């Protein structure tokens, strides 16, 4: 068997406007197989209600997902995306910027 | 609609 | 039902074809077959029936979903494919399969010499008529008759007629008119 | 100008119970309907509104065909670990994806059928939707079960006639929202990366379909030679989203042009700093 | 191998319960029970579509079933009705849920129930020697055999020459017939023939035995009357080449 790590992205559904009301995104693809763990983060405890896409995968065969939920920043509160996967030796947590 | 054509492989 | 096909039974000579057909209700159906049953035996595949007519040697099934028929034809039968063809219908997957309640086939030799006749050791023995003498039950309850059987004598390659008889039996039967009858 | 496509997973769980079966289903770019064995209905769920109008036989079928499926699937796992001589333990995928496209004129185009196992093509069906295409020799025998029983044929049905009908009812039915395209929100950002160096993001957002190409260029000449692309993203809006980022020596901005082409807009568009 | 279902015969009296076997080696995961009687086709009695579950057919009334495993499934005559004389039939697939789903079936199992035991009888069993006109007439001569009294209607006729069974020359009703066409519970009877050179006859070395399997009551079945146990048993008739 293939394995394939995942290529995590971090993301707002609408431009980041504070006090407002958007929903945060992180999409993982590219990853093969399907077992995944997906925690998005405020000021780095884990968010509770964060529901997700069902499973799907692309042309060649590799799987993803969106994690997601509604929230409103703060220019002061730091968000980020923790992700495990079985090609990861460590946990991975990517920051989220509102510029790229 | 789904198929109703799926085969042990 | 939810397929039919006609009991027969269908008399071919040996050698010529014959054709079946079956009709579904259902247009949704999806998978066909044609089923093989001797006397006394147990249901046996003989072939699945798709829109594409497969010719599989001497047997050709097609599938017409359009008219919602499907047919089995026989070339060059043989006294070996005497049998109740069974139409088979399976709905589509997780559906319960219906099985039809078969078309009666009896493939009839040519007798090349009748020699119609009827002996008697310790029966009265009917033998070697041709193939179009049919044998009737007798009118008196404590007569009895069975049904024209034909036995191939592999090696004279030579098959005959025969019907037997216990308790001069055969007189509710028309029968040749040239029969045999030695004392 | 339009598909419709099933995507179907499975994955052993051994000690764990039967395996895990995730089954969505899609028109274009849009999920419309899904089931999954571990949630609680064990009937295919809708997901796009206008498939909620569908009949109850509709549901019935949908739920009986999935459920196929999955046992399928089920017994595709045994047979697979069966062929490559594999163990009990350990947990393998199955994946199947089917579908139709057709044109602006919305006939038939193009039918498909693959089948993966660990995450490689294992086989296909071609694209005279007549025969197949074995990569392992496992699937050879696969290949031979599939001819005997003429799954090339059946599929070549449903491809060319009930897929294409249901397309054409699901655009039919779904036209506020189905027959939309969305032009992208282009806009572009300045970082300082270096002391002599920016970068160029080049931001297409909250388009539909997903189909887009963000090219960038120096002075007309098509420059990857610094380029880079991110993945296509959902928004979750029912829209997407895609970047495009080069590091240019500070102070040469003015020579470089993002291209953005999708099927929402007349013309490529042209942004520059 | 495929699919293997016993017993292939039984009797049974009104009241009496009893459970058909059936396992396949295949390893298919439906597995059905099926019963047949003549106009009607196949009628499925229950079916399990998988190692776990199993479900009611279309006739289910009378009958239970247990898929045991993988690899077997009972039916249960919990007690036995004289509708329930009839033919059975397991049968196996790979899966319902596919396209295509060839079902393959056991030999079957022939059942009988009937008011009372003491209606068991084996057959009486005659050969009776070619005529001699015939040979005079052909030069061919058969021997008829004619197996009769019996009931139930389950035997299996065979020729035997030299010790060797024959197939060729040989012709056997295709089923019993039933000698009082009236009597709910009446007694069968069965002819054979064999038809062999005149020469093959004639000659005096030449062995001829026909052999019919009777399948009656089982070492466990309770036989209380005077006459002979209607047993499984062997009634043989036989014949050595005349002249005269």
């Amino acid at each position: 068997m293939i394995q394939r790590t995942p290529k995590i992205q971090v993301y707002s559904r609408h431009p980041a406007e504070n006090g407002k009301s958007n929903f945060l995104n992180c999409y993982v693809s590219g990853f093969h197989p399907s077992d995944i763990e997906v925690d998005l983060l405020k000021n780095g405890e884990r968010i509770e209600k964060v529901e997700h896409s069902d499973l799907s995968f692309s042309k060649d065969w590799s799987f993803y997902l969106l994690y997601y939920t509604e929230f409103t920043p703060t220019e002061k509160d730091e968000y980020a995306c923790r992700v495990n996967h079985v090609t990861l030796s460590q946990p991975k947590i990517v920051k989220w910027d509102r510029d790229m | 609609h789904m198929t109703e054509v799926v085969r042990h492989c | 039902k939810e397929v039919e096909q006609d009991p027969g039974p269908f008399n071919v000579p040996e050698g010529a074809t014959v054709a079946f057909n079956c009709t579904y209700s259902n247009s949704a159906s999806q998978s066909f077959f044609w089923y093989r049953q001797d006397c006394r035996k147990e249901p046996k595949l003989l072939m699945s029936v798709y829109s594409s007519g497969n010719e599989d040697g001497r047997f050709t099934a097609q599938l017409n979903r359009a008219s919602q028929y499907i047919s089995l034809l026989i070339r060059d039968s043989k006294l070996s494919d005497s049998a109740t063809y069974l139409c088979v219908v399976q709905p589509g997957g997780y559906q319960k399969v219906t099985f039809g309640t078969g078309t009666k086939l009896q493939v009839i030799p040519n007798i090349q010499n009748p020699d119609p006749a009827v002996y008697q050791r310790d029966v009265c023995l009917f033998t070697d008529f041709d193939s179009q003498t049919n044998v009737s039950q007798s009118k008196d309850s404590d007569v009895y008759i069975t049904d024209k059987c034909v036995l191939d004598m592999r090696s004279m390659d030579f098959k005959s007629n025969s019907a037997v008889a216990w308790s001069n039996a055969f007189n509710n039967s028309i029968i040749p008119e040239d029969t045999f009858f030695p004392s | 100008s339009h598909s419709m496509r099933y995507f179907f997973t499975s994955v052993s769980r051994p000690g764990r119970g039967e395996p895990r079966f995730i089954a969505v289903g899609y028109v274009d770019d849009t999920q419309f309907v899904r089931f999954d064995s571990d949630a609680a209905s064990q009937r295919m769920e809708p997901r796009a509104p206008w498939i909620e109008q569908e009949g109850p036989e509709y549901w019935d079928g949908e739920t009986r065909k999935v459920k196929a499926h999955s046992q399928t699937h089920r017994v595709d796992l045994g047979t697979l670990r069966g062929y490559y001589n594999q163990s009990e333990a350990g947990s393998h995928t199955v994946q199947r994806m089917y579908g139709c496209d057709v044109g602006s004129d919305w006939r038939f185009l193009r039918g498909y059928h693959q089948y993966a196992y660990d995450g490689k093509d294992y086989i296909a069906l071609k694209e005279d939707l007549r025969s197949w295409t074995a990569a392992d020799m496992a699937a050879q025998t696969t290949k031979h079960k599939w001819e005997a029983a003429h799954v090339a044929e059946q599929l070549r049905a449903y491809l060319e006639g009930t897929c294409v009908e249901w397309l054409r009812r699901y655009l039919e039915n779904g036209k506020e929202t189905l027959q939309r395209t969305d032009a992208p929100k282009t806009h572009m950002t300045h970082h300082a990366v270096s002391d002599h160096e920016a970068t160029l993001r080049c931001w297409a957002l909250s388009f539909y379909p997903a189909e887009i190409t963000l090219t960038w260029q120096r002075d007309g000449e098509d420059q990857t030679q610094d380029t880079e692309l991110v993945e296509t993203r959902p928004a979750g809006d029912g829209t997407f989203q895609k970047w495009a980022a080069v590091v240019v020596p500070s102070g040469q901005e003015q020579r470089y042009t993002c291209h953005v082409q999708h099927e929402g807009l007349p013309k490529p568009l042209t942004l520059r700093w | 191998a495929g699919v293997t279902q016993t017993p292939k015969f039984q009797v049974l009296k009104t009241g009496q319960s009893m459970t058909l076997q059936c396992a396949q080696d295949m390893n298919h995961n439906s597995m059905y029970w099926y019963r047949q009687d003549p106009g009607m086709g196949l009628r499925l009695i229950y079916y399990s579509a998988s190692e776990g579950t199993t479900d009611k057919g279309e006739v289910p009334n009378g009958y239970n079933v247990s898929r045991l495993n993988k690899r077997e499934f009972s039916l249960r005559l919990e007690s036995a009705a004289p509708s329930q004389t009839s033919v059975y039939f397991c049968a196996s697939s790979e899966g319902l849920w596919q396209v295509g789903d060839e079902q393959y079936f056991g030999p079957g199992t022939r059942l009988t129930v009937t008011e009372d035991l003491k209606n068991v009888f084996p057959p009486e069993v005659a050969v009776f020697e070619p005529s001699e006109a015939e040979i005079s007439h052909t030069q061919k001569a058969t021997l008829v055999c004619l197996a009769t009294g019996f009931y139930p209607d389950h035997v299996e006729l065979s020729w035997w020459v030299n010790g060797k069974e024959v197939h060729s020359g040989v012709c056997t009703d295709p089923q019993p017939l039933k000698e009082q066409p009236a009597l709910n519970d009446s007694r069968y009877a069965l002819s054979s023939r064999l038809r062999v050179s005149a020469t093959f006859w004639q000659n005096p070395r030449n062995h001829f035995r026909c052999q019919v399997q009777f399948y009656g009551l089982s070492e466990n079945d309770e036989w209380t009357q005077d006459r002979a146990k209607p047993v499984t048993q062997i009634v043989s008739a036989e014949a050595w080449g005349r002249a005269d």
